[PDB]
């Protein structure tokens, strides 16, 4: 009945700057308002209530304004905890409708990444599987190129990447990349390699082994 | 929540003043309670009240020294029998009772003024 | 002040689904309760309320099928959808509704304290339990080393891991799941710990997979 709409959809901003999120709502709410913090894998943290008034365990960098139709945050001296996607909803009306809400991003310094990869345990390979891992440790920016290669044969439609999200205190990521041959296609190879390229460092990086 | 009413009123000769009382409500509000108190030289007390169903009239307070009429979700209030010795703050109280969630308004209040002939 | 959602993991297509919200803190004071779920990736939506009146008079896109009620006795509420379709795979929320006095007014709501949020998938699929493998560290001295827990092909979502039942904490990294070819999930988790401390300190990863009732606690150690 009464919709709510944030802005901007996500955004980035290094650590110490200000930043705002503002939120429009279609009727008048008079300040009946509340605003929300989410770090994903956990429920989300109440932090305005009233529009203004901030919630006792808040520090005192969160605050809020507006009035009417439109709402703001404010976070005056940013940190890397406040990593989150923040949302706002209106209590004023039958449906207590949130808003689409705003991913805020750190970014960090920047930072290379430290390569590390698994061959696949031998209580694996009993089943019949073969999972060989390879790990790209606390880094900045995301953006980065890992390639699978099994006796230099470059493997391009077989690997599962899996990134998690910008770390509370690092402002860092890390990947996950897995390659699963067929227990037969696994041990008539030798060697096996993850080349990992990344705009912190200058020569791409090679981490091997030769199953043995 | 926030209720609105006309900042200062003049009581006619024969002394009647009125003034209207408008609350902003989510929606429904089947019974609300408005209240009126009167501020006089730093201290404040309730001289009248009433419940308001929705659908029909108010029912004041006996002894009431206001009198009224609903519109939606604003009511009209008139009181009578005024002298100097009444001119005051009169701040009026609505407060939404059922259905919940329950809210509570307090308005800025209208400054009734009076003299005798 | 506490508030912890119960409910299955998996429910099939077309059929009510069914959950819990076990309280505590509650009665004695003026409370409401709120149920919200959030698609995987997806933004918060509120569904519905109920008072310490036991009034549920509310409106939503989901008030059509959602009934909400409370076992006073037992201290938990219960939501119970109707005709689930894959559109309703979400985490689902209870949360406390609470005024304020703001001012001369009160009112001025807001969810006050959330629950932990169980997640539910609507599937016909039947629930399949993780295999975990260890992931050794390799010949390296030198930054420091590293180690992790392989959690394969388990259906449905989600697994958590800790390792040293809670202990470690600092250095771990357990990934998102990937959804594989077959349609099982699988994810890696992962610590970075001292060089110096590998054959003198023990580590192991506590997995569990609560939609299949299945927990695993594997140890990982260099390969001689
Ligand atoms: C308020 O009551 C008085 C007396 O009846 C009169 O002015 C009228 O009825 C009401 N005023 C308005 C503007 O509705």
């Amino acid at each position: 009945d009464i919709q709510m709409t944030q802005s901007p959809s996500s955004l980035s901003a290094s650590v110490g700057d200000r930043v705002t999120i503002t939120c429009r709502a279609s009727e008048n709410i008079y300040s009946n308002l509340a605003w929300y913090q989410q770090k994903q894998g956990k429920a989300p943290k109440l932090l305005l209530y009233a529009a203004t008034n901030l919630q006792d365990g808040v520090p005192s960098r969160f605050s809020g304004s507006g009035s009417g139709t439109d709402y703001t945050l404010t976070i005056s001296s940013l940190q890397p905890e406040d990593f989150a996607t923040y949302f706002c909803q209106h209590l004023w009306g039958t449906p207590y409708t949130f808003g689409q809400g705003t991913k805020l991003e750190i970014k960090r310094t920047v930072a290379a990444p430290s390569v590390f990869i698994f061959p696949p345990s031998d209580e694996q390979l009993k089943s019949g599987t073969a999972s060989v891992v390879c790990l790209l440790n606390n880094f900045y920016p995301r953006e980065a190129k890992v390639q699978w290669k099994v006796d230099n044969a470059l493997q391009s439609g077989n690997s599962q990447e899996s990134v998690t999200e910008q770390d509370s205190k690092d402002s860092t990521y890390s990947l996950s990349s897995t390659l699963t041959l067929s227990k037969a296609d696994y041990e008539k190879h030798k060697v096996y390699a993850c080349e990992v390229t990344h705009q912190g460092l200058s020569s791409p990086v090679t981490k091997s082994f030769n199953r043995g | 929540m926030h209720v609105a009413q006309p900042a200062v009123v003049l009581a006619s000769s024969r002394g009647i003043a009125s003034f209207v009382c408008e609350y902003a409500s989510p929606g429904k509000a089947t019974e609300v309670r408005v209240t009126v108190l009167r501020q006089a030289d730093s201290q404040v007390t309730e001289v009248c009240a009433a419940t308001y169903m929705m659908g029909n009239e108010l029912t004041f307070l006996d002894d009431s020294i206001c009198t009224g009429t609903s519109s939606g979700n604003q009511v009209n209030l008139t009181i009578q029998g005024l002298r100097a010795m009444d001119t005051g703050l009169y701040i009026c109280k609505v407060e939404l009772m059922y259905p919940p969630p329950y809210y509570l308004g307090i308005g800025n209040g209208t400054q009734i003024y009076v003299i005798d002939p | 002040v506490q508030l912890q959602e119960s409910g299955p993991g998996l429910v099939k297509p077309s059929e009510t689904l069914s959950l819990t919200c076990t309280v505590s803190g509650f009665s004695l004071t003026s409370y409401g309760l709120s149920w919200i779920r959030q698609p995987p990736g997806k933004g918060l939506e509120w569904i519905g309320y109920i008072w310490y009146d036991g009034n549920t008079n509310f409106h939503s896109p989901l008030k059509s099928r959602v009934t909400i009620s409370v076992d006073t006795s037992k201290n938990q509420f219960s939501l119970k959808l109707s005709s689930v379709t894959a559109a309703d795979t979400a985490v689902y929320y209870c949360a406390k509704t609470e005024g304020h006095y703001y001012g001369s007014n009160y009112g001025y709501y807001a969810l006050d304290y959330w629950g932990q949020g169980t997640l539910v998938t609507v599937s016909s699929a039947s629930t399949k339990g993780p295999s975990v493998f260890p992931l050794a560290p390799s010949s390296k001295s030198t930054g420091t080393a590293a180690l992790g827990c392989l959690v394969k092909d388990y259906f449905p979502e989600p697994v958590t891991v800790s390792w040293n039942s809670g202990a470690l904490t600092s250095g771990v990294h357990t990934f998102p799941a990937v959804l594989q070819s077959s349609g099982l999930y699988s994810l890696s988790s992962v610590v970075t710990v001292p060089s110096s401390s590998l054959g003198t300190q023990t580590y192991i990863c506590n997995v569990n997979h609560k939609p299949s009732n299945t927990k695993v606690d594997k140890r990982v150690e260099p390969k001689s």
